[PDB]
């Protein structure tokens, strides 16, 4: 359900997918900066690019740019699914260690 | 008829209509606080 | 003219501490000293006690 | 006189728009020659070139400026940086003395 | 209170009535809205009542008597017809018209109204039916772009019946990006931005500003009377003190380091910050410390 | 290098978290679990009752800040939003005390409510915990002892969160109040009141997000170190002990022995707030190498009262995945 966030624009895009601003709506640094870190993390991106441009922090527009081959939705979602992953099992080892 | 007259300088009421100027109660204190009212007003709390 | 509720760079919640100081000045621990045997280890809460003028008493004497 | 007004005066024939202040010194540190980045650091790139309204071009990545053990961009070309309409340019002569004299002009 | 005090802020005895909050406070450039002596004063401080204000005003209803005619019985409105009790005319005044001791009249509502026959009725023998069949109402209502709060009604009159009406028309107005700030240095900064708490920088411990400067007010100004107060505010509280630095004598700048040292600060009193933004240690030190902000009119 | 930053007399280098692969010549991880869930672990500090500290070992800074900036102010809380009033009869008013109140934190769980969208009273039946405070001051009529204390002359004379008497909505009745719904301090001044006033009120306490207005914060300390680990180089045995134990926090380096010398190597690097006094000894800063380390961000959160830390950094380290997989679909 990211029907009025995910605002893509690829519109002279000199590689199939390059300007691939997704415009995060509703969005802040929590969440931005932790995406364009994993992101960022992985051998074929070359921007995570993250940088909230209005005075106002509710659009973050993360403006991957992969190396030319692949789309940018393809890291958009496996840097998404690292963080679930990460914080996750960041969960998991830690209210079992409440028991400390 | 209502009483929204308060004395700084008597604390007591007398709303003592027009063409009667303020005198509080055996004194001149003509210096009338008049009281709130019971309107349910509403702050935004920040 | 009252107290700071919150430390306003910090969170901690303060107007719960003024009628103790009030009553740890008489035990005459040196002010640095009673702001230290209620919590106030940061630069915040530390002005917001020590810096504060409690006009709320000096006001209400003449309230009516 | 809405874009021949601003930066060019007949009274002094000298521009009126200028980084005021800071910009001068965060773009001089960008320029120092100390100052080493990241590919990681592509972010503050992004508030220039990647950027808000009517500049979203890509940029075409300044090419890693040392291959080390530990590549590295300088902070010089992330200053110069654009990658719509490519221009041409030149300059010299900034505010020290002369000679390679720990260089801070003819830049 | 101030932080940084002279023996001459406690003769005057207005050291019981300070003037400005005292204000943690970095020397930080925050992104182009600091430049020329501005400020990015953080939200959640001004939300935590760091400076508020109390902007009262005054309306005096002068209610006016006359030789032949008379203003004298002749008060109240309340029409009241059905939309307002009558309507955003006279929706809130009271029973009397007079009064309304809290409530948020707005945007030219009425504060006060009067019959207003001043001489209608011709001193010289003119119209007769004039006897206050004439008045041409005289309402006294005007406000600005935000509600007042009605606090005090005022019946004050004089030996002459000349009515006032006095009126506390407070109108709490919290700062907002263009606010005036001075520093006790002659440093008269402006709200910049106004950042959110999660984004201001965070020393180690935990302390994140509430005003911000940035270090281009001072080298060309030459306010180094301020590189101190920061020094003998972190000094007093830190240790429970109170300082003084008076006009040619003071507190020097040696104690206040060793002061520093003893609850574990620097000499210079310049901490280690990380920044909220990213989440990683700034590379050059931040200096921090109590300061005595004064808030001004305008 | 590489996750050991420095902290030179003049500015700290090494902070970026420089390795994302292809930004170092080594190896850089291609990052998730197998090398992040054997790296990492939660360590505990102390626990306590509104206090707590931690010690995750292996995440780099990007999630930790995401921690720290969502349980600052991008988690929910019960506070108040709103304040009905009734014969505020008191001194200083209306904007002060609605907004004292607004800061004093109720103590409902912020997991069984909504947000509030426009209804009856703006919506009167999921959210509206209300309270009633109905405070009334006037003259202790035994007080022969005449011209005494205020606290002796006068009857509640100021308004303690003690005071804050529940009202039920017949929604609620059943569920929390059997006494889990009172604020969580019952002694805030929050109005000193004279004879002849009173107060009388109702408090709508919505749901709300921090960033709103930041009154909806349940913590206070989100805002911590990295850890040091400050090394030693040939060290200055003997009598140097006592300049490498007063310069760095009265823990932190061990004092041993005089005959073996031995200025005794690290003791406690944790507890040092760096007041840094070493590189003024001018003979010592150039054996001392200062060193925070990037594994560890010691984590110390501590609450007001709303919810015991731990529920409050679960539920952060869970608002992250409900942001992160809100808009993964």
């Amino acid at each position: 359900g990211e029907r009025k966030t995910a605002l893509e624009m690829v519109q002279a895009a000199g590689t199939d997918r390059h300007c691939v601003t997704f415009v995060l709506h509703e969005e802040d640094h929590t969440l931005g900066n932790s995406l364009r870190y994993m992101i960022m993390k992985n051998p074929e991106v070359e921007f995570c690019g993250y940088t909230t441009t209005h005075p106002s922090e509710s659009k973050i527009n993360l403006r991957i740019q992969t190396r030319g081959t692949l789309p940018a939705v393809e890291p958009f979602q496996r840097g998404l699914n690292e963080l679930m992953n990460v914080c996750q099992h960041v969960l998991d080892k830690f209210e079992a260690s409440i028991k400390d | 008829q209502p009483m929204i007259y308060i004395c700084g300088e008597c604390h007591t009421e007398n709303e003592i209509k027009s063409r009667d100027p303020i005198r509080c109660r055996e004194c001149g204190y003509r210096i009338m606080y008049k009281k709130r009212t019971k309107r349910l007003v509403v702050f935004d709390a920040r | 003219m009252i107290i700071p509720v919150r430390c306003f760079t910090c969170g901690k919640i303060v107007g719960n501490k003024w009628e103790a100081y009030l009553g740890l000045l008489q035990a005459e621990y040196t002010e640095g000293d009673a702001l230290d045997a209620l919590g106030l280890k940061r630069y915040c809460c530390r002005r917001m006690l020590l810096a504060h003028v409690d006009l709320i008493e000096k006001l209400l004497n003449y309230a009516p | 006189m809405g874009t021949k007004a601003n930066l060019v005066t007949p009274r002094n024939g000298e521009p009126l728009i200028a980084a005021i202040q800071d910009f001068l010194t965060g773009a001089y540190l960008l320029t120092l020659k100390d100052t080493f980045f990241d590919r990681a650091k592509a972010c503050q790139i992004i508030a220039s070139i990647l950027v808000g309204k009517d500049e979203k071009i890509k940029v075409r990545l300044p090419p890693p400026t040392i291959l080390k053990p530990v590549t590295l961009w300088t902070g010089k070309q992330i200053f110069s940086v654009i990658l719509r309409p490519s221009d041409d340019n030149p300059v010299r002569a900034n505010l020290r003395t002369k000679g390679l004299c720990a260089n801070d002009s003819y830049v | 209170k101030p932080m940084v005090k002279t023996k001459t802020i406690e003769l005057i005895e207005f050291e019981k009535l300070p003037a400005g909050q005292n204000a943690t406070v970095a020397v930080m450039s925050y992104s182009g809205y600091d430049i020329e002596d501005a400020l990015v004063l953080n939200k959640a401080s001004l939300d935590r009542g760091f400076g508020r204000c109390l902007v009262y005003k005054n309306a005096k209803c002068t209610l006016k008597r006359y030789t032949n005619q008379t203003f004298d019985k002749v008060m109240g409105p309340m029409l009241d017809a059905a939309t307002r009790k009558p309507i955003w005319r006279h929706e809130i005044l009271d029973a009397d018209g007079i009064c309304s001791p809290g409530e948020k009249v707005e945007n030219k509502q009425v504060l006060v109204n009067k019959s207003m026959p001043t001489v209608t009725q011709i001193p010289l023998e003119g119209s007769n039916v004039p006897q206050q069949p004439q008045y041409k109402d005289v309402p006294i209502t005007y406000k600005g772009a935000t509600d007042s709060y009605i606090e005090k009604v005022m019946i004050s009159s004089n030996a002459e019946d000349a009515f006032l009406i006095k009126m506390l028309l407070r109108q709490t107005r919290r700062p907002e990006i263009g606010d005036k700030f001075s520093s006790r240095h002659g440093q008269k900064g402006v709200c910049g931005l106004i950042v959110p708490q999660e984004d201001m920088p965070f020393c180690d411990s935990g302390i994140c500003p509430d005003i911000i400067m940035n270090p281009h007010g001072f080298p060309s100004r030459m306010t180094v009377g301020k590189l101190i107060e920061l020094l003998a505010g972190k000094a007093g509280v830190l240790d429970g003190r109170f300082h003084y630095g008076t006009a040619f004598g003071g507190s020097k700048v040696k104690d206040v380091c060793e002061d520093l040292v003893r609850h574990g600060y620097n000499y210079l009193g310049k901490d280690y910050v990380t920044s909220g933004i990213t989440g990683e240690p700034l590379e050059a030190y931040i200096y921090f410390g109590p300061v005595y902000y004064q808030k001004l009119k305008h | 290098m590489r996750s050991r930053v420095v902290l030179g007399e003049f500015g700290v280098r090494n902070v970026h978290t420089t390795d994302f692969p292809g930004n170092y010549s080594g190896y850089d991880d291609a990052w998730d679990q197998d090398r992040f869930e054997k790296n990492f672990r939660v360590d505990v500090v102390h626990m306590d009752e509104n206090s707590l500290e931690f010690d995750m070992v292996g995440i780099d800074a990007a999630i930790a800040n995401a921690f720290r900036r969502i349980l600052l102010a991008e988690v929910p809380t019960m506070a108040v939003e709103k304040v009905l009033v009734y014969n505020n009869t008191s001194i200083v008013q209306d904007e002060i005390l609605a907004h004292r109140l607004g800061l004093i934190p109720i103590h409902a769980d912020p997991r069984l409510f909504e947000y509030r969208n426009q209804g009856d009273e703006e919506g009167t039946e999921i959210d509206t915990l209300q309270f009633r405070l109905q405070v009334r001051c006037t003259r202790n009529p035994h007080a022969a002892k005449d011209s005494s204390d205020p606290n002796e002359l006068y009857v509640n004379h100021k308004v303690y969160t003690r005071h804050m008497t529940w009202i039920p909505l017949g929604n609620q009745a059943d569920l929390f109040p059997e006494g889990t719904i009172r604020p969580v301090h019952d002694d805030i001044l929050i109005a000193q009141l004279r004879p002849g006033q009173e107060i009388d009120l109702l408090m709508h306490c919505v749901k709300g997000i921090g960033k709103d207005h930041a009154k909806f914060s349940p913590v206070a300390t989100a805002s911590y170190r990295l850890l040091p680990d400050i090394t030693l180089l040939e060290p200055v045995e003997g009598e140097a002990a006592e300049e490498l134990s007063r310069c760095f926090s009265p823990g932190v380096i061990e004092v041993q022995e005089v005959q073996g010398k031995k200025v005794a190597r690290v003791a406690n690097p944790r507890l040092d707030t760096f007041s840094r006094e070493i590189f003024r000894n001018e003979k010592l800063k150039k054996v001392v190498r200062l060193a925070r380390v990037r594994d560890h961000y010691i984590f110390s959160v501590e609450s007001t009262g709303v919810l015991p830390p731990d529920v409050l950094v679960s539920e952060a380290i869970k608002v992250l995945m409900g942001k992160c997989r809100r808009f993964l679909d």
